[PDB]
């Protein structure tokens, strides 16, 4: 076949490449930060009615200040939200502080190119890239409320807003536009839903959509149903108005 | 201290005419504490005979082992395993525990199948051969049993006959040995049948 | 560097063939004739020495191979194949057997051991099965004599006789007619070279024919006295004279 | 390097098949066949030699059936040379566990460890399979009298009667038609030679070319004996079943 | 040292003393022997100062994964089998800790394990671990009830460490204390020997003993 | 050290176990449980070293309750005291050994007989109508030695057994805090929580 | 040894291995879940490609991990084995270490995790295995029910089927329970999953097996009667129409 | 052809080429332009760092191993973490063990050989990232380009990336002049930026779309970006 590392004409890494594809498919998801807090929402996407759609955990509490949601193929995640949490807490115990925003992301990605059938580096022992993205939320004292993505490239960057899945370029052609520097984590919230409503099959209801957000005071939170099920309500009726 | 003294006990084989013995006591204390007049020493595979002196916990391990073996020699050889050849298998198997033996004190007793002949040996703790055509003794009162041994016995006995010689000879030793007695078991071995016995002994 | 074969170089086709398997027979059958019988009180091993050059000295060759003192090989194929199998046969003899029982193994066991280094050869990773089937005959007390064959699949059976190689189609035929279960060992060794002749295109003596047998017990050969228990190695290999010698009453 | 001479021994096809096993399979059903039928007082395995021959010594040949334990036995199918290496490792887990428990091995415990080995070969290893199918007839006082079947893929079943190797369609059809629950092993003995007497693809079922076998409780005793049949035994039964 | 855990009607209370020694020097006066697992969970210290500092900050760390990846609150029977085990795969090495787990869980209510570095995992509803452990049995087990007013209780707890700081020459500098109920652990202050001898002293009339 | 008695009975099995944990100068708890269920007709009874004695305990249950799951069946007592015999006996061989002392009571549904196994920590394993662990023996062994009958009832067991608790009281150094019975039977295993004066 | 990357992206970014494991899956005879208000129940259908076994040796298709949790599956049977052995071998640490029985989630989670790992590790296939795996959480009467497959993804259910017509049988099921009021009788909930196994099973009362788990370690399997009587009563409520 | 002779870097295309490496080679022309130069006092590198969105930031192109010694990546930013932190450690080794500070020849060196064993032995795929090494040890001010190839090169300016070819010529013709720019950082600078900015097409260089970084005599290894180099545009 070919080399599970090998390079394409273009100086591309094929497995990665794919990867990216595999992720395309995924479950819509959006984050976006405001000096009050980052907002995480993700498309829950039951594939049936008799599935519980609150067993569906795309959302996940990293430490109390940093949270995350992911896209494309959910299962490669576990392991990565393990060393996340993993690096996360042991950061506190070897230094008596919280785990910078920045660094439990490098730390992620550094996973990342772990791969291979041998590549003469270390032991990457993993037999292909991981085929999911993620936003990392949180918030520390260095640099205030942050927005990452991670990709199982190895890279990340860091965002005002960003949505990956699904209907991302579409959802982030309308973010790029709608995102401001002085957008409130109310405002934040009713975009985020609002944005996942446009791009979602689904009629978004407070079953198949769910919301969350980092803030300072009371760290990591993910929106019950009832609270989520009342922002989509205030969000038709501001809609309806005009 | 000494292991092969921690719950002491005998074994010892002779061979008469076309037939061969082997007893041993039933005690199993644990230093001066009696705590079971019930354990044998003595385990056959087919028609070969293993007596086991020494620490329990091995006389145990060893049985169970030489089962396992003699079990799969079975299946592959399609013949139960002779005298001779289980006294090898004896030997290498304790030698192989070389610099960490099972504090043991093997003996065997059978007849050779294909040529009729009595056959008796004892090994040292890590597989020394010692193929004796009279007697064999092992256990905590080994010099007991030697003496017994050097003067009672005789050449080609009856069975009957090896059966009074052999039982007085395990009896004597042990009641001059604070570590083994509580009941003694005999084994007469002829070609055709086996039998076994229990002696009436002192229970102090 | 480092063998990154570690998967099978023999599987299995659609049709259910082990393809490997297949093509190492096909190379026995390109081998020259060996053959093997067994009497009622002995069994011989025979096969032909074809000398690759005029030069070369056949004796420092040999295709009979003594494994046991009661036990010996002889085969048809690759012949840098068998030798190695006759070394680690050699050594699996002693280290699985001997040394743990003080006695050399039967035939059937010996036999077996051979065929399950064969086996791993066939499923291994990184290998290809060995290029020969051997002829192995021997005698164990409580056994009495035997003759086994042993193919590059692993698989062995007994024979009363059998032949492989070349012409062994032919000369299985000529076996089958020749043979009684009342064959006393000079019979055997009669048929044998009455057998191998027909396989055998130019020359045909005790320098182009290579033949042991396992029989009586030779004292003469043992090296030293004083053990009543040993009396001599069953195995034993004819000479040239030997061999002509019979030849004159062929 | 390596990667180009990789047959992949273990992957899935776009159906979900597993081409090795299936293969294997393939080459099972041109092996002798082997017939396991299980009565109420015992139970009963018979085999036919493959290949055979006025040379071929019978006495001291056996290329299908295989005593594991005292009470426990197998009928092979397919490659001798897989089927002896599986064998040999069982034989060592029932002596194991004894060595353990001071109990005989309970066959199904027997049967799934065997079965596990297999699968293995078929999920990690990128090393080809065992060409071999088991017939397992064996006895214990959990389940009495058992008989089960595993193959190349590594699964197990239970039976009342089964075949494996060649012409298993016909065979089966043939003893779904003539088992009856309440069969005495001598009729099992009766109806496995007629099976195979039926789906024979030689002119006539000679003993010389068969493997016999039976678990019987000797009733003059109150335990379980194994016998693998001699050539003789094999051509008595043979006459009085009527075959001659 | 001496620190004592134990169960009454209103919960739990720990109380420890502060002082740290080398041999008969007194290192320090003011050690936290207690330490915050978490809300709901509290570890006391005895034996080696850095075995157990050490020990128990990372069963924080390791009860905290466990909630990360549970989504719940570790059991006090788990956080002490965490350390329980730990300490047990280093059997024979020389580890020093006699310890107490004590935490309040709605499933278990108020609970207490002891667990030192042999290996010994105990619940109970009274320990007295440390050098100064059978001076805090002394006065702790007759004055004990079942029912003792969140604050009778609390008392009985600082005057049991202060026999121990007054009898053991290990054991001094100051109290800790701590009470937990189901809404977790209440700290209770930190109550210098140097004052509160004299004091209980002086108001309960005992010590009569010591002159003063 | 800790006492740990057992006595087989006509149709059951009893163990006593000393209620004390004393560590050093302290007695730190009197109502301690030397016992660990293995299946539900067997229970096992342990004394030794302050780690190895639960952490081998719990370790021969987890594998015991493993090997009923898998076989959806439960090994009979003489299977079960074997198994643990081999573990014990590798023990005794490793770099650090277990040092635990067992007793194990069970009832053999299939035999329908009662069964009582003494194992120490080097793989000594001995079927007794009675048997202890530590120094109890040396008072006990002969007071069963006299007063002992195959045939005896659960009943009068419990009654032998409270002969020897007295006697324990009476000549033994320490003070062990009294014992914790429990009866193995064909209904499984119970605890006789009136022996505090029974 | 062997490394090989055996499961990796194609460029639709597709892992054609662990789809074909789902193809295996498709293949394996059907399995059924529903979950009533005080139990949830198990069934599955039997082959008949060959019919003469012994059906008391024979492992069946709903397993034990633990005296409160099964797992039913469809797919390879060989691979279920592998699956089912490391679950109960989890299931017992979990209670040495825990010292409390493992939640059916975490079980599931579990499982799921030696799937998914099966599918990102050099040298072997996914498991050509799905799972439902059912329950009551220790000391809890809420019945749980999860869904594990290939790929290491897994969900509850109130009601769910794998293997082959499993999608006739979902049709069935979304069409005959309601979460609003789910089976309130061990009777009623058995009955649903009988019928919705006799929309593919065609007649097969000994083709049908049943297992019911109650809170508190109540497990038990039916017999062919107790199962052929709802097969019965069934086939009557549509004659009298 | 080539397509025969591409599949992994323990083969050699019938001409001598290994193509692997040379796909590797590929990825760092894709990437962002960066520049470097050096006078005999200090040793400048200049960046332009590229963004995904606008609500993206702008991927960080330079890195420090040691105070004395950094680059700039073109191509793979994992690579270059991996490579860079590999110098971080050989840096730190010499000075652990020897008290030594790692001259910059020989850190050109390590990279070299590190670089190579990934293009000979079967499994290792190349490095994808060009970088841009400079530093100032016992033999003064230093500039050094990197390849996956595992040429390393000690120049007085160049330039990786796209339009690359751009600012190198810019560079090669400055060269009497910037090469006696010592005792004036900010002159280097400027002659850098007006290198860089060469390469430029799409738009101008901005404020947290540049990145400078500068060594020398007195000066420890120091990175600009946003505001702090807007003195310079
Ligand atoms: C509780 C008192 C005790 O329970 N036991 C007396 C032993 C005291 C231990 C502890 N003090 C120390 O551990 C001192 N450090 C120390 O001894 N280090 C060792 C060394 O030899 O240097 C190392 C571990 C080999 C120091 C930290 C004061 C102490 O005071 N124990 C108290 C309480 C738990 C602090």
């Amino acid at each position: 076949d070919r080399g599970v590392s090998t390079f394409s004409p273009e100086g591309r890494l094929f497995q990665v490449e794919y990867s990216l594809e595999a992720i395309k498919l995924g479950s819509t998801a959006i984050g976006i930060a405001t000096k009050e807090g980052v907002v995480l929402g993700v498309e829950k996407r039951a594939t049936s009615p008799l599935l519980e759609s609150d067993s569906i955990e795309k959302i996940v509490e990293i430490d109390r200040h940093i949270g995350c949601a992911m896209s494309g193929l959910t299962a490669d995640a576990r392991s990565m939200i393990e060393h996340a949490r993993t690096a996360a807490v042991t950061h506190n115990l070897y230094y008596d502080e919280d785990i910078n925003v920045e660094s439990l992301t490098q730390s992620v990605c550094d996973l990342a190119l772990r791969f291979g059938e041998g590549a003469s580096g270390e032991e990457r022992l993993m037999s292909r890239p991981f085929g999911v993205a993620l936003l990392i939320a949180g918030h520390d004292a260095d640099d205030g409320y942050q927005l990452f993505h991670a990709e199982p490239s190895g890279t990340f960057y860091r965002y005002n807003a960003k949505a990956i899945g699904s209907g991302s370029e579409g959802a982030q052609a309308e973010l790029l536009n709608e995102w401001h520097s002085s957008l409130t984590l109310k405002e934040a919230e009713l975009l985020v839903l609002k944005i996942l409503k446009q791009v979602m099959e689904e009629k978004l209801d407070e079953n198949n959509a769910q919301l969350s957000c980092i803030t300072k005071q009371d760290g990591f939170k993910i929106y019950d149903n009832e609270k989520t099920a009342e922002l989509i309500k205030e969000l038709k009726e501001k809609e309806a108005a005009e | 201290s000494d292991p092969s003294s921690i719950n002491g006990g005998i074994v010892v084989a002779m061979t008469g005419k076309d037939c061969v013995a082997i007893a041993c006591d039933l005690r199993l204390g644990s230093q001066s504490l009696g705590v079971s007049n019930k354990f044998e020493k003595i385990f056959h595979y087919g028609h070969v005979f293993l007596g086991i002196t020494g620490l329990a916990t091995d006389v145990t391990t060893l049985n169970e082992m030489f089962r396992y073996k003699t079990n799969l020699y079975k299946l592959k050889e399609e013949r139960a395993i002779e005298p001779e050849t289980f006294t090898q298998l004896v030997s290498s198997s304790l030698y192989e525990r070389r610099f960490g033996p099972y504090f043991v004190g093997p003996v065997v007793a059978g007849i050779n199948s294909k040529s009729g002949k009595p056959f008796i040996a004892g090994f040292d703790l890590i597989g020394c051969i010692d193929e004796a055509k009279d007697f064999i003794v092992s256990g905590t009162a080994s010099d007991q049993l030697f003496g017994m041994c050097e003067s009672l016995y005789e050449p080609n006995l009856e069975p009957e006959d090896l059966f009074e010689t052999i039982s007085q000879a395990l009896l004597n030793a042990a009641d001059r040995d604070a570590l083994s007695g509580w009941g003694a078991v005999v084994y007469i071995i002829k070609k055709d049948e086996v039998v076994k016995r229990y002696l009436k002994m002192r229970q102090d | 560097m480092t063998d990154r074969y570690s998967f099978s170089l023999t599987t299995f086709s659609p049709s259910g063939k082990l393809g490997q398997i297949d093509y190492a027979l096909t190379a026995v059958k390109q081998g020259v004739t060996s053959l093997g019988i067994k009497a009622t009180n002995g069994v011989v091993i025979a096969t032909e020495k074809k000398s690759s050059s005029p030069l070369a000295m056949s004796e420092t060759l040999s295709k009979v191979s003594l494994l046991t003192p009661d036990i010996g090989a002889v085969y048809s194929g690759m012949g840098p194949d068998y030798r190695v199998l006759v070394d680690k046969s050699r050594k699996v003899a002693h280290t699985s057997y001997k040394r743990i029982y003080g006695e050399y193994p039967p035939t059937k066991l010996l036999v077996s051991e051979v065929a399950k280094i064969m086996q791993e050869a066939t499923q291994s990773g990184g290998v290809r099965p060995f290029g020969v089937s051997l002829l192995i005959a021997g005698h164990d007390e409580f056994n009495g004599f035997s003759l086994y064959q042993v193919d590059p699949s692993g698989s062995y059976f007994p024979w009363k006789a059998t032949a492989i190689g070349k012409g062994s189609v032919a000369a299985k035929t000529f076996l089958e007619k020749r043979w009684n279960d009342e064959l006393e060992l000079e019979d055997a060794i009669h048929i044998a070279l009455l057998t191998l002749k027909e396989s055998v295109e130019g020359e045909f003596n005790g320098d182009t024919i290579e033949l042991a047998i396992i029989g009586d017990e030779n004292p003469d050969l043992l090296g030293y006295t004083g053990i009543p228990t040993d009396k001599g190695p069953r195995f034993r290999k004819l000479t040239s004279q030997e061999i002509n010698d019979r030849l004159e009453a062929l | 390097g390596s990667r180009r001479y990789d047959s992949r021994t273990t992957i899935f096809s776009p159906e979900g098949r597993l081409y090795q096993v299936e293969y294997a399979l393939e080459s099972i059903s041109h092996a002798g066949t082997a017939i396991g039928i299980m009565a109420s007082d015992g139970i009963v395995l018979a085999a036919e030699r493959k290949v055979t021959s006025t040379l071929l010594e019978q006495d001291t040949s056996t290329e299908k059936l295989y005593k594991l334990n005292d009470k426990i036995a197998v009928a092979v199918a397919g490659l001798t040379a897989d089927a002896e290496i599986l064998i040999n490792t069982a034989r060592i887990h029932a002596q194991n566990y004894l060595k353990t428990y001071n109990e005989d091995i309970p066959v199904e415990i027997l049967v799934r460890r065997l079965s596990d080995i297999k699968q293995g070969y078929t999920q990690h290893g990128g090393l080809r399979p065992f060409g071999v199918s088991f017939i397992y007839a064996g006895y214990d006082d959990r389940y009495g009298y058992q008989l089960y079947t595993s193959n190349p893929s590594g699964n197990y079943t239970g039976w009342k009667a089964i075949s494996v190797g060649a012409n298993t369609s016909a065979a089966q059809t043939l003893l779904q038609m003539d088992y009856k629950d309440d069969m005495k092993v001598d009729d099992a003995i009766e109806l496995a030679l007629k099976t195979l007497s039926k789906t024979t693809d030689s002119s006539a079922l000679t003993y010389d070319r068969l493997e016999f076998a039976t678990i019987r409780k000797g009733a003059n005793d109150g335990e379980v004996y194994q016998k693998i049949f001699k050539p003789q035994e094999i051509k008595d039964i043979l006459v009085k079943t009527g075959i001659t | 040292t001496t620190t004592l855990a134990f169960r009454f009607q209103g919960g739990i209370i720990v109380a420890v003393d502060s002082r740290a020694t080398a041999g008969n020097w007194v290192a320090s006066q003011t050690v936290k022997k207690v330490i915050e697992i978490n809300p709901f969970l509290l570890g006391t210290m005895a034996g080696g100062a850095a075995d157990c500092q050490f020990w128990e900050t990372w069963l924080g760390s390791q009860c905290r994964l466990h909630e990360l990846r549970e989504k719940e609150r570790i059991s006090v029977a788990a956080a002490s089998k965490i350390l329980s085990n730990l300490v047990y795969q280093y059997k024979g090495a020389g580890l020093s800790m006699g310890t107490m787990i004590c935490g309040y869980t709605r499933k278990e209510g108020p609970t207490i394990y002891y667990v030192d570095s042999d290996g010994t995992r105990l619940k109970g509803d009274i320990f007295c671990v440390g050098s100064g452990q059978t001076f805090a049995y002394g006065v702790l087990d007759s004055n004990y009830k079942w029912d003792l007013s969140v604050e009778d209780a609390l008392y009985l707890g600082k005057r049991s460490i202060l026999a121990a700081a007054h009898r053991d020459a290990y054991s001094g500098g100051s109290v800790n204390l701590y009470h937990v109920t189901e809404d977790g652990w209440i700290y209770h202050g930190n109550h210098d020997v140097g004052e509160l001898f004299w004091k209980v002293k002086e108001e309960e009339g005992s010590f009569n003993n010591v002159i003063g | 050290m800790d006492i740990i008695l057992g006595i087989r009975v006509q149709d059951s099995v009893i163990l006593a176990s000393s209620k004390a944990v004393t560590r050093g100068i302290s007695v730190l708890k009197d109502s301690d449980d030397k016992t660990r269920q293995l299946s539900p007709h067997t229970l096992m009874s342990f004394a030794g070293e302050a780690g190895d004695t639960v952490q081998f305990a719990e370790y021969i249950q987890a594998n015991i309750q493993l090997y009923s799951i898998r076989e959806d069946y439960e090994l009979s007592p003489q299977a079960v005291s074997s198994f643990v015999r081999q573990e014990l006996a590798k023990s005794i061989r490793s770099r650090r050994p277990y040092q635990v002392n067992v007793l194990i009571g069970g009832y053999d549904k299939k035999k329908n007989k009662p069964e009582l196994y003494q194992i120490d920590y080097l793989g000594t394993k001995v079927e007794l109508p009675y048997g202890a662990h530590g120094y109890s023996g040396f008072y006990t062994f002969s007071l069963l030695d006299h007063h002992y009958r195959p045939d005896m009832t659960t009943e009068e067991g419990l009654d032998l057994l409270k002969l020897c608790v007295q006697e324990l009281e009476k000549r033994m150094p320490m003070d062990f805090k009294g014992v914790i019975v429990k009866i193995v039977d064909k209904d499984g295993i119970r605890q006789v929580d009136d022996f505090q004066a029974q | 040894g062997y490394d090989r990357a055996l499961s990796i992206f194609s460029p639709d970014g597709h892992i054609f291995q662990v789809e074909y494991a789902l193809e295996a899956v498709k293949r394996g005879t059907c399995a059924v879940g529903v979950k009533g208000k005080n139990c949830v129940v198990l069934g599955c259908e039997r082959r008949s490609t060959l019919k003469l076994q012994d059906t008391r040796i024979t492992p069946s298709k709903v397993s034990k991990i633990d005296s409160h949790v099964v797992l039913s599956f469809s797919g390879l049977n060989a691979d279920s084995r592998i699956l089912i052995e490391k679950a109960r071998v989890e299931a017992q640490s979990h209670r040495l270490t825990l010292e409390d029985p493992v939640t059916v989630e975490y079980l599931t989670r579990y499982v799921a995790g030696v799937q998914q790992r099966y599918t990102q590790s050099g040298g072997v296939r996914p498991f050509g295995v799905s799972t439902l795996i059912a329950g009551f959480d220790p000391r809890d009467d809420e019945p749980k029910l999860y869904q594990t497959e290939p790929s290491g993804i897994y969900s509850s259910w109130s009601a769910q089927t794998i293997g082959r017509n499993s999608k006739t049988v979902r049709e069935f099921l979304e069409k005959n329970y309601d979460r609003k009021e789910p089976p309130a009788t061990v009777e009623e909930c058995v009955k649903l999953t009988v019928r919705s196994l006799l929309e593919v099973v065609q007649t097969g009362a000994k083709n049908i097996e049943i297992t019911v788990v109650k809170p508190d370690s109540d497990i038990v399997a039916l017999s062919s009667e107790e199962i052929n009587q709802y097969v019965t009563q069934i086939e009557q409520e549509k004659q009298e129409q | 052809f080539r397509n025969n002779y591409d599949g992994d870097t323990v083969t050699f295309s019938p001409t001598g080429r290994l193509f692997q490496v040379e796909y590797a080679l590929e990825a760092i022309k894709q990437g962002s332009v960066t520049v470097g130069l050096r006078s005999n006092t200090h040793a400048v590198l200049v960046a332009l760092k590229r963004n995904a969105d606008e609500l993206s930031s702008y991927q960080k192109k330079i890195i420090k191993c040691d105070e004395h010694m950094g680059l700039s990546l073109a191509g793979l930013a994992p690579d270059a973490r991996v490579l860079s932190n590999y110098l971080r450690q050989q840096c730190n080794y010499s000075s652990l063990v020897f008290n030594r500070k790692l001259a910059v020849e020989r850190a050109g060196h390590l990279l070299c050989d590190k670089a190579q064993k990934n293009t000979q032995s079967y499994g290792g795929r190349p490095y994808g990232v060009g970088l841009l090494i400079i530093g100032y040890d016992k033999s003064g001010a230093h500039l050094l380009e990197f390849q996956p190839s595992g040429n390393v090169t000690e120049l007085y300016g160049t330039a990786i990336g796209a339009r690359s070819q751009g600012a190198k010529t810019y560079l090669e013709r400055t060269l009497d002049t910037f090469i006696k720019i010592d005792g004036n950082p900010d002159e280097l600078i400027k002659a850098g930026v007006e290198a860089i900015s060469q390469s430029l097409r799409d738009e101008s260089l901005t404020v947290d779309n540049l990145s400078i970084a500068i060594v020398g005599k007195d000066t420890p290894f120091t990175i600009y970006d946003g505001e702090a180099v807007a003195k310079y545009i």
